[PDB]
Parts: structure tokens; C-alpha cells; sequence
């Protein structure tokens, strides 16, 4: 592939100038080690002065893996690089990706290290492995190929995929292939057995043409809108009667007909919270009526590609938390809740930190995109500690939540 | 004659779509002309300049000043305006080592690379902009023009390029050489190592054998400083650091531009001398933009500023990093939103101190103060060190197990161990998780008339209490948190609280346990006295019985 692409920053922007933040010594010398050998293999060059552009760089190790991985936050880039339609007016997502029983997701990102990129576009690849307190100065790089995390490298690689990909697509038509940036997500409708033969069977066929031995399993099988419940009780004292109408008043936001007036009929009377009161029968009726109600999906929820996705996390306690997907407020497009965090039953960014990589996880099968978080932590806390825990080659966008939010209750 | 090695240009290219610099040349004295022609001779002679034609039509200003002992006329070229429309660079000098964070070296040397940056070239497509004009005497002939080859002093690309210039040139030096360390600051080049006075002179003359590759002579630095360096508002010793001599001055009538100059003393010196406190001093600067106005200590900022003086009346001192050792820092309350730590390797042998200050705000608590300094000085530390070190903070273990267990935000510390050191950090209430039986509910309620800020704020309750209270100049979320405060006020120890104020419940559940909202520190200090408090929302205007009695109550 001696020929480079043409690409160009979108009009009135300059190349990125992000600054790089601190880096522990393991993560530095890592850094020079895995540069050293990119620098050999010919991948990045170093640079002089006349470059006065930064992507910040860190290190990380992918799921369960003890090697030292190279991630670069190409989120500045990303934006100011110009809006792709590379080989057509752009790609369909296969809205049938989330319908799969099993999905693998197989790091593709040492394929774009082969085709080089443009000449003119090396210098807003610019990176700094900073030295410790600054007694150096920092070890500048560019790129000479297609870096991975960058929003051009799929693109201007896909005309060179879809040709690697064509062969076993044509003998498995059954089979669904989705690409977002250095991930392939393949996934089936049959048993694993023969799911992770035809995985192994795809990196061997990649492998011919020219890797890592890698993947990550999903079952898009239960991803919907988790429904709003009201709980079954036998003696409801005041208390109970409060948050039910608090949590009924709240989803008359997003249904209509939601009735609370013989509800509240329970509490005429200034009584006890701990006091229990029997249900009329008018009062289990408008119970019923809002049970009902709350089983059918929400009126006119619909994907809109031209709007962010917006992804609020609550912490519930215990590893415990819930979140929801949307683009408009209480048009949730997708609802859920994990529990028991793998490896941090005693750290909250940690857990936080994997929430955030299984959401985005999700949106991408679904949408084909990530979600912005509102995320329930301090800027200071998460700035600090999130790259410790972060494990995907891609990152999202997130803003900070400094006011408790009331609806963690209805969510519980 | 030897062959050295060509430094490799750096290509520099100015703004887009701007031009090179077309400033007028000033009218010069006789007597300057005549100097400036003597120095630009030699110059030329020295290879770092070079006559040009008329066809030119680029030219920076140059200007004759002199000092006073000095007998000569010094030359200026006022690149203000070439820099204006030169490129960006990579600045690579912008950050400092912090003393903490250097190792102990036995032998350093100094070297002087004056000579050294006038051997690097400037890129020849972009020395046409560095064109300039000596007047010629009488203006009777053509003004004599000239253009740079080298890095001119006082442009904007000169630093960075020579910088850069020097760094490849070390480069190999250093990397195989890896028992010492090298270090440019201005015309300065420092060498330091843990070997003996034998085998690190010669280090210094390999070094030397290695520059003159590219033929740069490098002799020692004129008049060769005895201990400390004096660098970057430091004292560098052979085993330890401090800063510059700290000396408040004495005055009976303080202006604010004297309590600027004070607080960047106290700030400076707040990184070794420990306990350092700089607010009640900020405080007589809230909001003020002359610098004369007289602005009166209060009898706290002069208690702040005598407690400075007793911290600042002996010179105390940093210790050097030793990286077998661990890193440990050691964080202490002080008082109105301040905090103080001392970082260190072996007890009392501060590797630096430092100070934070809570962040503006309308409410906040003791822990979230805690954490915020954790977070800073694990990011100060990681870039002086690399490194986390490792917490001991004022806070029992229990007390932040049930503070983020709790907290409905996400929260983490790293690695820390309890220090029995008062004022310790701890929750001063903590609401329930289920109402309490036994306990009255006490349902509040408040509202206020938008236009002539009249209201009423109370409750009622199951046992039949009841209070309304009439208030004037008041909101309707200031009657909200006053009907919580009246039924914290008129119950027993466990109160189970009804309300339909999501704005205080937003308050409340944020658990602060100091406001600038007077009413909010009331309840706090009510929330202190109780056993068991017990916290319910409602929605308003709704039919919930003992609510929609108060509301009407206080709603006129
Ligand atoms: C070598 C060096 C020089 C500088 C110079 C700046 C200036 N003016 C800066 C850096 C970052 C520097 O680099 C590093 C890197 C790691 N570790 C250290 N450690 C260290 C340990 C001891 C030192 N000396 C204290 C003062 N002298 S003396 C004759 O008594 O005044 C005794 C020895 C010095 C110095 N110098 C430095 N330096």
C-alpha cells in the first residue's frame, strides 16, 4: 500500500495540543520499551521542535493479559480529524449484530500498522513519553503508519478489510462482522462450540493475510429497556404508600395514565411512618391499572444518528449499579444493572471504571457508537485513577455528577 | 583542521497565510551607528551573520542601549514582531524538577555552552525574516543590511531549537553512560554522579571529547559557584534543599498589593516549611483589582501571620529521594478548609511539604476535603517520583469504611493507614436507611409569597404537635429548610422527617457538615444532637395526608 490517503483536519482547526498528564515510572518504561521497537520497526519516528503538537499516551493490559499495552488518547484528534466517508456515504450498522446469541470481540488493531499514512497528517499524530520530574526532556514521536485509536484508521483501512473479510463472509452469510476502530465484533446465532471454531478459524484467515489471539464473548441476548416494577405486598405501612406514589409520580413522566389520586387517599391523616394501612379496594384497582400500564414499552422511543447518546450511571451499593441509555430525558432507549464487579469489591472507580467499559461495550453492538456518561464521582477522583482500571482501546466522552440525584431510588 | 559533525537544522515556517516582518528601523544617534556597525563587523567576521542585498524587503528593528559601568554600547534586535508571526513550538522547558524528587549526586560539574548555542544554525528558507538595518551615518548612503545565521537571542524559536539541538547531541553520551546525569539550564550544562573525584573527572573530559565532534568548546563557568546553586528560587546542597531565604517583612499598614507579594512567600515556602497557612492573609483579597487600597488585618489574619513568622523563624530543609526507600505522606486538618502534608521517606526527615485549601463552594464536608488533597498529592507525587505514596491520614478506618460504603457518590483512597494526630476527621451524623419505630413524624412543609418575601414555615406531626411560623424577607427554599430545622428543633432524640423539598433533600444528601448558608449550619448542628434521623421525600400537591395538611398551613 505505498499510496496514502489524502486527509485533512475539518476547516478552522488546528492539530491537537492536549497536554500529557503524569505517568508512574512503570508505565513510562513501558512506554520506552514498546516505542523503542516501533521506532526499529519503522511504525513512529521521533520529532523535532517544529512539531508543537501533543495526544496524550499512557499504558495499559488488556483483559487478563500481563504484557504492557500502548493506548493513546486520540479523543481531541478524533474531532478536529475530518468527518469520513471514505469508500461510500457511510456504513449501515447491522441493527442484527444485537440480535446475535454470541458475539466476539477480536482486537484487530495490529492490521493498520501495515499501511502507512499520509505524509502531511504524520504531525497531528504527535505524542510525549514524559520523563519523571520532568529531569529529562520528553521522548517525541509521530506516526508513520495508521496508529490505533484513531478515527481515520478504519476508514482508510476499510476498503483493504472488507477484501480480507469477503472470502469467509462469503461461505458463512449467517454470520454477522461489525468493525469499530481496532475492534472486530463477530458473532452467530449457534451453539459456542462451534462459535469459537469459527472465531479461531477467522484469525487464522486473518492471519494468512497478513491477530493478538484475543477475545471478548457477549450475548446481546437480554439487552432491552428493564421495566419500572411496583412491589407485591400484604400490609403496606405509611412509608411503603410514600415511595410507591413518589416512584408512581416519577414514571408518569414517561407513561401516560398513571393514577395516584386512591393511592394517596391511603394517607389521608397525619399518621405514623411505621403504621400500617390496608388497601381500598379503589386503591388496589389504580395499583393494578398502573401495573398494567408499566408492562408495555414507552410511547415513541426512537434512535436518532444525528443526537448524542447520553448514559447515566447511579451507584446502588453492595457492587451494585444501574444506568440507562438515551437521547432525549425519559425516552430510555436501553436500561440495566450489573452487580458483583470482577476484581473490586473494595474500590468504587474500579468498579465505575468497568461499568463504563461494559455500557460502551453495549452501545457499540447496538448503535455502532459510544455514549456520553454522566458520571457520579468528583472530577478530581476520576481524573485521577480511571486510566489504573481502563482496559479497551477506545475512550469515551463523560461529564461529572455533583448533585445527588432523587430518581436513584426508582431505579433500586 | 577536524572534521566536526553539522548540527542538523531544525525547518521552521511562519504563520499561515501571514508574511514576514516589514518594521520601520528607528533613527540612531552618530554615535550609535558607529557601535553597532563594530559589532555587526565582528559578527560577520564570526560567521553568525551575513550582508544582504536591497532585494530583501524584510527588516526588524535594532537598537544601542549600554550600561552604566560597562564602557560599551550592547546590541538589541526587538524581534517582537517576528515572533508575532513565527510558528508555535514545542516548548520543552516549561516544567521544573521539584528538589524532592533528585537523588543525592557526590560530584557535579559545570559547563559553560555559551559559545555551544551559536553553532547551531537557523534554517536557511527562514533566515530572509530575520533581515535588520544599521542606520548609516547621516542616512547620506544605504543603511548596511544583514541577515542571521544562527538562533537570534530573543526569538521565539531560539530556546526550544537550541534546547533540542543539545538533547540529540547528548543523547548518545548519556544513554550509554548511564552511571551519571546531565542537565542544560541557559548557558549552563550540569554533570552530576556517584563517582569517585577521579573517574568523574574523566566522565567531564569524555564529555568533552564528545562535544567537540561537533566542535563546540566548552570550558568551565566563569567564577565557579560554591555551595548551594542558587536556581530556580532554590538552594541546592550537597545532602539537602530549601528555598531562597524567607523573610516577612514587618509594617503597620498593609496594602493589597503587599499581601499579594506576602501570600507568594508563604505559598513558596509552604513546599518545606510545614504548617504554612495563607487564607485569613487571602481572604483581605477577595475581590480587588488596585494595589494600594490599605486593607486592615483582621485580628485572624494577624493570628495567621504571627503563626507564619514562628513556622518561618528557623531555615528548615528537604532531604534528597532515595528510591529504595517508601514514599509516605502525612496529611493534617488545620481549620477552615485547610489542610497540610508532609511527604517523606524516613521519619522526620521531609523529602517537602505543602498545603490544600477547599474548593468554593456553598456546602462541604471533612472527608470530601480529605480526598481532594489525597488526589492532589498523588498527582504531585507521581510527577516528582512516579510513584503513590503511601497515606497517613486523620481518619479511623470505620469512619471511611462508612463514609464511601455510603456515599452516593464513587470514591477511593489509595493505600493508607490510620494516624491518631487531633483534629481527626469524622461523620458527624448519618441519617437512616428505614423509618424508625417508636419516633414521632414530624411532616414539614414551608412556602413564601415571590413578590413581598413573606412566609411561614412548620409542620405537623402523628401525636397532634403542630407549629407555623410566620418569616418576612424570606423564599420558598429558605421556609423549606426552616420547617426541617423547627421539627429538629421540637423533637426527641429519633425524628423520623417528612418533606416534599427535593431542594433540601439535594442539600441533605450531599452530607455537609458546614455551609455559608447560616440556616443549613443550624440544622447540621441539630442533626449532631439527634440519635436517629430518618429522612422521607414526598411529591408535593400530590393528596399525601399530613403533607397536603401543612401545606395549606403555610401556604398563606
Ligand atoms: C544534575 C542536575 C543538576 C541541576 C542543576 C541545577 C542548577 N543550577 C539540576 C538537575 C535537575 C540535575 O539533574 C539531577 C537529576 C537527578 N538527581 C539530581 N540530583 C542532584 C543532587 C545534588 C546536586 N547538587 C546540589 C548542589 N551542589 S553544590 C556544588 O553543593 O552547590 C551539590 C550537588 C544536584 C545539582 N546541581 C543535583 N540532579
Amino acid at each position: 500500500p505505498i499510496e496514502t490517503v489524502p486527509v485533512k483536519l475539518k476547516p478552522g482547526m488546528d492539530g491537537p495540543k492536549v497536554k500529557q498528564w503524569p505517568l508512574t515510572e512503570e508505565k513510562i518504561k513501558a512506554l520506552v520499551e514498546i516505542c523503542t521497537e516501533m521506532e526499529k520497526e519503522g511504525k513512529i519516528s521521533k520529532i523535532g521542535p517544529e512539531n508543537p503538537y501533543n495526544t496524550p499516551v499512557f499504558a495499559i493490559k488488556k483483559k487478563d493479559s500481563t504484557k504492557w499495552r500502548k493506548l493513546v488518547d486520540f479523543r481531541e484528534l478524533n474531532k478536529r480529524t475530518q468527518d469520513f466517508w471514505e469508500v461510500q456515504l457511510g456504513i449501515p450498522h447491522p441493527a442484527g449484530l444485537k440480535k446475535k446469541k454470541s458475539v466476539t470481540v477480536l482486537d484487530v488493531g495490529d492490521a493498520y500498522f501495515s499501511v502507512p499514512l499520509d505524509e502531511d497528517f504524520r504531525k497531528y499524530t504527535a505524542f510525549t513519553i514524559p520523563s519523571i520530574n520532568n529531569e529529562t526532556p520528553g521522548i517525541r514521536y509521530q506516526y508513520n503508519v495508521l496508529p490505533q485509536g484513531w478515527k481515520g484508521s478504519p476508514a482508510i483501512f476499510q476498503s483493504s478489510m472488507t477484501k480480507i473479510l469477503e472470502p469467509f463472509k462469503k461461505q458463512n452469510p449467517d454470520i454477522v462482522i461489525y468493525q469499530y476502530m481496532d475492534d472486530l465484533y463477530v458473532g452467530s446465532d449457534l451453539e459456542i462450540g462451534q462459535h469459537r471454531t469459527k472465531i479461531e478459524e477467522l484469525r487464522q484467515h486473518l492471519l494468512r493475510w497478513g491477530f493478538l489471539w484475543m477475545g471478548y464473548e457477549l450475548h446481546p441476548d437480554k439487552w432491552t429497556v428493564q421495566p419500572i416494577v411496583l412491589p407485591e405486598k400484604d400490609s403496606w405501612t405509611v412509608n411503603d404508600i410514600q415511595k410507591l406514589v413518589g416512584k408512581l409520580n416519577w414514571a408518569s413522566q414517561i407513561y401516560p395514565g398513571i393514577k395516584v389520586r386512591q393511592l394517596s387517599k391511603l394517607l389521608r391523616g397525619t399518621k405514623a411512618l411505621t403504621e400500617v394501612i390496608p388497601l381500598t379496594e379503589e386503591a388496589e384497582l389504580e395499583l393494578a391499572e398502573n401495573r398494567e400500564i408499566l408492562k408495555e414499552p414507552v410511547h415513541g422511543v426512537y434512535y436518532d444518528p444525528s443526537k448524542d447518546l447520553i448514559a447515566e450511571i447511579q451507584k446502588q451499593g453492595q457492587g451494585q449499579w444501574t444506568y440507562q441509555i438515551y437521547q432525549e430525558p425519559f425516552k430510555n432507549l436501553k436500561t440495566g444493572k450489573y452487580a458483583r464487579m470482577r476484581g473490586a469489591h473494595t474500590n468504587d472507580v474500579k468498579q465505575l471504571t468497568e461499568a463504563v467499559q461494559k455500557i460502551t461495550t453495549e452501545s457499540i453492538v447496538i448503535w455502532g457508537k459510544t455514549p456520553k456518561f454522566k458520571l457520579p464521582i468528583q472530577k478530581e477522583t476520576w481524573e485521577t485513577w480511571w486510566t489504573e482500571y481502563w482496559q479497551a482501546t477506545w475512550i469515551p466522552e463523560w461529564e461529572f455528577v455533583n448533585t445527588p440525584p432523587l430518581v436513584k431510588l426508582w431505579y433500586q | 583542521m577536524v572534521p566536526i559533525s553539522p548540527i542538523e537544522t531544525v525547518p521552521v515556517k511562519l504563520k499561515p497565510g501571514m508574511d514576514g516582518p516589514k518594521v520601520k528601523q528607528w533613527p540612531l544617534t552618530e554615535e550609535k551607528i558607529k557601535a553597532l556597525v563594530e559589532i555587526c563587523t565582528e559578527m560577520e567576521k564570526e560567521g553568525k551573520i551575513s550582508k544582504i542585498g536591497p532585494e530583501n524587503p524584510y527588516n526588524t528593528p535594532v537598537f544601542a542601549i549600554k550600561k552604566k559601568d560597562s564602557t560599551k554600547w550592547r546590541k538589541l534586535v526587538d524581534f517582537r514582531e517576528l515572533n508575532k508571526r513565527t510558528q508555535d513550538f514545542w516548548e520543552v522547558q516549561l516544567g521544573i524538577p521539584h528538589p524532592a524528587g533528585l537523588k543525592k549526586k557526590k560530584s557535579v560539574t559545570v559547563l559553560d555552552v555559551g559559545d555551544a548555542y551559536f553553532s547551531v544554525p537557523l534554517d536557511e528558507d527562514f533566515r530572509k525574516y530575520t533581515a535588520f538595518t544599521i542606520p548609516s551615518i547621516n542616512n547620506e548612503t544605504p543603511g548596511i543590511r544583514y541577515q542571521y545565521n544562527v538562533l537570534p537571542q530573543g526569538w521565539k524559536g531560539s530556546p526550544a531549537i537550541f534546547q533540542s539541538s543539545m538533547t540529540k547531541i547528548l543523547e548518545p553520551f548519556a544513554a550509554q553512560n548511564p552511571d551519571i546525569v546531565i542537565y542544560q539550564y541557559m548557558d549552563d550544562l550540569y554533570v552530576g554522579s556517584d563517582l569517585e573525584i577521579g573517574q568523574h573527572r574523566t566522565k567531564i573530559e569524555e564529555l568533552r571529547q564528545h562535544l567537540l565532534r561537533w566542535g563546540l568548546t566548552t570550558p568551565d563557568k566563569k567564577h565557579q559557584k560554591e555551595p548551594p546553586f542558587l536556581w530556580m528560587g532554590y538552594e541546592l546542597h550537597p545532602d539537602k534543599w530549601t528555598v531562597q531565604p524567607i523573610v516577612l517583612p514587618e509594617k503597620d499598614s498593609w496594602t493589597v498589593n503587599d499581601i499579594q507579594k506576602l501570600v507568594g512567600k508563604l505559598n513558596w515556602a509552604s513546599q518545606i516549611y510545614p504548617g504554612i497557612k495563607v487564607r485569613q492573609l487571602s481572604k483581605l483579597l477577595r475581590g480587588t483589582k488596585a494595589l494600594t487600597e490599605v486593607i486592615p488585618l483582621t485580628e485572624e489574619a494577624e493570628l495567621e501571620l504571627a503563626e507564619n513568622r514562628e513556622i518561618l523563624k528557623e531555615p528548615v530543609h528537604g532531604v534528597y529521594y532515595d528510591p529504595s526507600k517508601d514514599l509516605i505522606a502525612e496529611i493534617q486538618k488545620q481549620g477552615q478548609g485547610q489542610w497540610t502534608y508532609q511527604i517523606y521517606q524516613e521519619p522526620f526527615k521531609n523529602l517537602k511539604t505543602g498545603k490544600y485549601a477547599r474548593m468554593r463552594g456553598a456546602h462541604t464536608n471533612d472527608v470530601k476535603q480529605l480526598t481532594e488533597a489525597v488526589q492532589k498529592i498523588t498527582t504531585e507525587s507521581i510527577v516528582i517520583w512516579g510513584k503513590t505514596p503511601k497515606f497517613k491520614l486523620p481518619i479511623q478506618k470505620e469512619t471511611w469504611e462508612t463514609w464511601w460504603t455510603e456515599y452516593w457518590q464513587a470514591t477511593w483512597i489509595p493505600e493508607w493507614e490510620f494516624v491518631n494526630t487531633p483534629p481527626l476527621v469524622k461523620l458527624w451524623y448519618q441519617l437512616e436507611k428505614e423509618p424508625i419505630v417508636g419516633a414521632e413524624t414530624f411532616y414539614v412543609d414551608g412556602a413564601a409569597n415571590r413578590e413581598t418575601k413573606l412566609g411561614k414555615a412548620g409542620y405537623v406531626t402523628n401525636k397532634g404537635r403542630q407549629k407555623v411560623v410566620p418569616l418576612t424577607n424570606t423564599t420558598n427554599q429558605k421556609t423549606e429548610l426552616q420547617a426541617i430545622y423547627l421539627a429538629l428543633q421540637d423533637s426527641g432524640l429519633e425524628v423520623n422527617i417528612v418533606t416534599d423539598s427535593q431542594y433540601a433533600l439535594g442539600i441533605i444528601q450531599a452530607q455537609p457538615d458546614k455551609s455559608e448558608s447560616e440556616l443549613v449550619n443550624q440544622i447540621i448542628e441539630q442533626l449532631i444532637k439527634k440519635e436517629k434521623v430518618y429522612l422521607a421525600w414526598v411529591p408535593a400537591h400530590k393528596g399525601i395526608g399530613g403533607n397536603e395538611q401543612v401545606d395549606k398551613l403555610v401556604s398563606a
